[PDB]
């Protein structure tokens, strides 16, 4: 589907995914340096049959920022389309929610966007 | 600071 | 973790989801009617050790409306954290996001909000 | 319409 | 155009509008106890000739969180539309974006949900 | 406050803002061509006294889709921060909502990001 | 279309 | 807090 392999976004976090033919994504988020401790699990689905008709194909993944490290007490859906070419992109709006108290549930959702490319920035 | 963003 | 088990949000569609040890979601979501025409899979990762603070527990899933029925080419992430206690509720934030042509990205992706509750509206 | 909403 | 008047959220936060024959919205966001200190200007607009099919109108506006009192650095837009009947309600989603050195742009913008009525909460 | 003048997105739509020393944001939005047609009001408003920690200046405005030629029956807020310096930029994300019947209340609202330069795409 | 993004 | 959400 042209989406399997890996990603960077424009402040040079990556992931690796990969798109399954069923329509799964499975894969990894990390930080630019890649250590262990910066890496997070990924998961979402995409479409498997998307149109032909020059559309790009739409996705989204979730990241819980918790691993065997770290636990930020939140997480993050990326929504977005693939749209392939000799420029391939994956351009996205995210939203990283944390577990709040019912007080501070107005600051717990941040909004922002990122596209993602084939080669680093 | 928060892991999506951190370097 | 109170997540796993049956959800409704205020227009009455549901999804039913497994909350892994691990910090896997996996289920399925469905229109209030729950025919097989209108069930989709629905994977997302979850904070597997929230805090204890009395905070939320921060969550998020993606659906690819995709089925052996029907494609919308589009997929929708939810955002939000889960809430335990006598009224248990999943308070969320929405991005569907639809594949375009480069033309129409303007209006690629709707944004909304979902409350889900353990019983119906 | 849209699966996300159909009843 | 039904606008016009004292509007409060669910957490019983107030503002007063007028809406302008020409589109135009000015007046007050305050917090419920409505102090001087807690009251800040608030300008938009809004579709001064809605569709008469039972659509809402159409509507936004801005509040920069200084007034003499208090700055927060920062700026709340609510996007949404009024809806007339017995139950009259405006359905809103906000950003509210704070100033932030680059480094901190990721955290520059939170997003939720408003719904006003004309009765409090 | 350096936000007084004409700004381009990325897509080639200006708007022309007249900052107030007050906190106002005054002027009109246009399409690229700049004809009458395409030219619609513009109301907001801005932090008047920033920070001088290097922080950006949070502001925001609507521009409802009705001028003389033209209902979109719609409306959109930007919400974000202007960063001054050589390269001076409003960083924005936008909400367009359009009146809806309570039936299509879910496709009601897009969401999207502008970057303004003081240069033309 | 709509008047937000037409050229 | 913030005064969006202050009582």
């Amino acid at each position: 589907a042209g989406i399997t392999g890996t990603w960077y976004n424009q402040l040079g976090s990556t992931f690796i995914v990969t798109a399954g033919a069923d329509g799964a994504l499975t894969g990894t988020y990390a930080c630019g340096r890649g250590n262990a401790e910066c890496r997070y699990v990924l998961t979402g689905r995409y479409d498997s049959a998307p149109a032909t008709d020059g559309s790009g194909t739409a996705l989204g993944w979730t990241v819980a920022w918790k691993n065997n490290y770290r636990n930020a007490h939140s997480a993050t859906t990326w929504s977005g389309q693939y749209v392939g070419g000799a420029e391939a992109r994956i351009n996205t709006q995210w939203l990283l929610t944390s577990g709040t108290t019912e007080a501070n549930a107005w600051k717990s959702t941040l909004v922002g966007h990122d596209t993602f490319t084939k080669v680093k920035p | 600071s928060h892991p999506q963003f951190e370097k």
